[PDB]
Parts: structure tokens; sequence; C-alpha cells
């Protein structure tokens, strides 16, 4: 097994943390969802390939510009989160967490991340966002923004449901080995 | 770590850890503010064993078992004993909280009500300006240690073999000698997150909210400080290129 290394970035409430924490749980947490993330090594075979991939949260260094690049070193694969009941998260992608992640990551893969994609037909949700002139972000949206920032590619998941949780982290796996 | 602190926190929650006969006596509230302070003291007990791999696992082997030249093995574990007195003593203040609040008779019902007080004496006075002053040095030499063992890693046989033979064990799959120093840099942007999460479930008494209020300042003032000391160091970096 090769190793490679992912660090996942984003506006904090992005979901970040609770998309790791699903992925490496063995059983979802139905007792207590954990407030922190510490690392974890994923066992991963993508097509063919087995890989150990280390997995990174950025969680609690938004605010401290000095600290939050000593978690980039020998990053293989960038996972650029915004949560989809916010479209200020992503308005945030390309002024602030791309032109970042391109200067510590040079030639570095991102994958853009819809997370809380459950939120887009939650009426809770859709009517909180009515009240500021907004709505959940929708699919083409996220698509132009990872076509636009030069993303490797865009993808959604939810980690209350799981759904699409396995599936970006072997895309991750597959970024990272090219 | 030792097997009876181990065992103490190996459940995913506080309240999995208690028996289920006490967590029933509790109003939700106090399971959901227990839940949070049993990760923190959780993820103490958890830094200060990377802390113990670090020093005793990697530092003394590479001393013991290889002919490093000195100030070797120093540039690749900067401060990690003074990082070490520093978290063992606050989690010997946590782990006693805990081990006051048993109920006679239980090794593992027990309920944290005065954190806050706790929290403010470890994050003020001296301290707090230890704290500051070992992780503005060690995030100042992050990206030094990290490179001088990529450099060993990859021109020394024998360095090559020690690493591959201490980290080969399942325990240690998570700690390797860079994981380990990216897991202590880490972790003290951790706390405001704990501590916010606690303080939202501590209302119910006025004087511990408003402790875990002062403790949650001065952990971000710690951190400001911290954050606006560091300036990575480079091996062979020139006076003119630090001037600049
Ligand atoms: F283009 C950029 C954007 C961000 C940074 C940066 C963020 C934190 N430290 N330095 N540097 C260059
Ligand atoms: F967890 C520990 C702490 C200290 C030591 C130690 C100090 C001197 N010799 N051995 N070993 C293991
Ligand atoms: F599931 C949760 C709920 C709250 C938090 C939290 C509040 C403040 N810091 N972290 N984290 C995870």
């Amino acid at each position: 097994a090769i190793r490679k290394k992912l660090v996942i970035v984003g506006d904090g409430a992005c979901g970040k943390t609770c998309l790791l924490i699903v992925f490496s749980k063995d059983q979802f947490p139905e007792v207590y969802v954990p407030t922190v993330f510490e690392n974890y090594v994923a066992d991963i075979e993508v097509d063919g390939k087995q890989v150990e991939l280390a997995l990174w949260d950025t969680a609690g260094q938004e605010d401290y510009d000095r600290l939050r690049p000593l978690s980039y070193p020998d990053t293989d694969v960038i996972l650029m989160c915004f949560s989809i009941d916010s479209p200020d998260s992503l308005e945030n992608i390309p002024e602030k967490w791309t032109p970042e992640v391109k200067h510590f990551c040079p030639n570095v893969p991102i994958i853009l991340v819809g997370n809380k994609k459950d939120l887009r037909n939650d009426e809770h949700t859709r009517r909180e966002l009515a009240k500021m002139k907004q709505e959940p972000v929708k699919p083409e949206e996220g698509r132009d923004m990872a076509n636009r920032i030069g993303a490797f590619g865009y993808m959604e998941c939810s980690a209350k449901t799981k759904d699409g949780v396995r599936e970006v982290f072997e895309m991750a796996t597959r970024a990272a080995l090219q | 770590s030792m097997e009876m602190d181990e065992k103490d926190f190996a459940a995913d929650s506080w309240s999995l850890a208690v028996d289920s006969s006490f967590l029933q006596q509790h109003k939700k509230e106090v399971m959901k503010q227990q839940d949070v302070i049993y990760e923190l003291i959780q993820t103490e007990l958890h830094h200060v064993r990377t802390l113990k791999i670090m020093t005793r696992l990697f530092r003394t082997g590479m001393l013991e078992e290889l002919h490093l030249e000195p100030g070797v093995v120093q540039g690749l574990f900067p401060c990690v004993d003074e990082l070490s007195d520093i978290h063992t003593r606050f989690l010997s203040q946590l782990l006693e909280r805990r081990r006051q609040a048993l109920c006679p008779g239980s090794t593992r019902n027990f309920v944290i009500h005065r954190l806050g007080d706790l929290l403010i004496s470890q994050f003020s006075g001296p301290s707090a300006e230890q704290m500051c002053k070992t992780y503005s040095e060690f995030c100042s030499r992050h990206s030094k240690a990290l490179k001088l063992y990529k450099e060993l890693y990859a021109r020394d046989k024998r360095f090559q073999q020690f690493i591959r033979k201490v980290t080969r064990p399942a325990v240690l799959k998570r700690h390797g000698v860079q994981e380990c120093i990216l897991l202590v840099t880490q972790r003290i942007t951790k706390y405001p997150l704990l501590i916010s999460r606690i303080l939202q479930h501590s209302h119910g008494i006025e004087e511990e909210r408003q402790d875990l209020t002062t403790a949650l300042g001065l952990v971000k003032e710690l951190l400001s400080n911290v954050d606006e000391g560091i300036y990575q160091l480079e091996k062979g970096a020139r006076l003119q290129e630090i001037y600049n």
C-alpha cells in the first residue's frame, strides 16, 4: 500500500468534521457525534490499487493564518467543502480558500464537495434562507464554482444519511494517485 | 497511556461509560454536558499519549539505537519534554476532578459540575505563559522537523529500518513521526471548539456559565498570541532572506 495524505478545508460549520467522522467510523454515531476529529489512516482499495489514506481536518484553524498552513505540507489531495444550506460558505470558496490552497499546495488536485445535500429539500432550511433572499445551493451552482476554481471535480454528499460519502473518499484516493 | 485510564475512557461517550442505572437518574441536559467534558478529557489523554510516543518511543529510541549527529534528535522533536510536562500536569488535574466526583462504590459513575475554574487556571498566569512560549517555539520549528525527518528517511538505512520497526505495530498506524508533529500542532486549536460546546450545555449554574465564558476568552487570547509569534525556521536560511 502507498501512503497518501488528504486535508479538508472550508468554513466553520461547512460539515467537514462530520464528514471525516462518518467516513472513518465503523458504525454510524447514533449516541454521540464528536466535536473534534484527531486523525485517521483509512485502508482504501480503489480501481485495484491499495492505499493508506491519512485524513486531516482544519476545523479550529480558520481564524489563525500562521497555524493553519502547518496542516498543508505534503498533501496529495484537498477536499474543499461548503454546505448546501449555506450559499455564504460557497461565496468564500474562490477568493479566500482557493488562493490559499493554490499557494501552499501547488499542483495538488482539489475536489469541491457540497455537504449536507439532504437539506436542499428540507422545509425549515428553505424557510430560514428565504428570509435573507436566499435558497439552498443548486447543483449547477456547485459545478460552475468547481469549474471556475480549476477543481479536479465536483461531488455532493450527506454525512447525515451517508449518501455519497464513500464515493467522495474513493475519488479523492484516485486523485491522490494521479 | 495506563490501563486504568484507557478503560475509564474506552467508551464512545460519557453516556456509554457510566452504568445505565446511573445515566437514567440524570436530565438530558446534564448528559449532553458530560458527554462533551468526557470528550475533552479523552482527547487530552490521547494527546499526552502522542507526546509519550514522541519522547519514549522515537526520541529515546533514536538516542539509544542510532548514531545520529548531535542536535539532530532535538531538531526532529522540538520542545517535546516541555510539552509533555504541560499536558501531563493538565491531564492529572482533569483526571483528579473526575476521580473526586466518583460515587462511593463506583469506579465509573461521576458528574463533573465545576470544570470552568480548572480551565481558567490552566489558561491564565505562568501555565498560560509557558504554553504560549512552548507552542510558539514548537510551531515555528514544525516545518524544519518534517524536512529533517524526510532527509534522514531517504538517505540513512539504519534510520529507515528503525522507523519501519517501531511503527510496524497496528496501534501506531496513525502515529508516525510526521503525524505526531501535526497532531501536536493541531491540539491547541481543538480547545475552543470543545469549550464552546461544553458552555452551550452549562447554563444551569450561572457561576459555571461565567467561568467557561472566561476560559473560552483566555484560550482564544492564548491562540492569538501563539499565531502572532510564529515564523517558520528553515535549515540553512540566510540572514538576508530573514530580514527581507
Ligand atoms: F494567495 C495567498 C492566500 C493566502 C495565503 C496565506 C494564508 C495564510 N497564510 N498565507 N497566502 C497566499
Ligand atoms: F511514560 C514514560 C514516562 C517516562 C519514562 C521514562 C523517563 C525516564 N526513563 N523512562 N518512560 C515512560
Ligand atoms: F454536534 C456538534 C454540536 C456543537 C458543536 C460545537 C459547538 C461549539 N463548538 N462545537 N460541535 C458539534
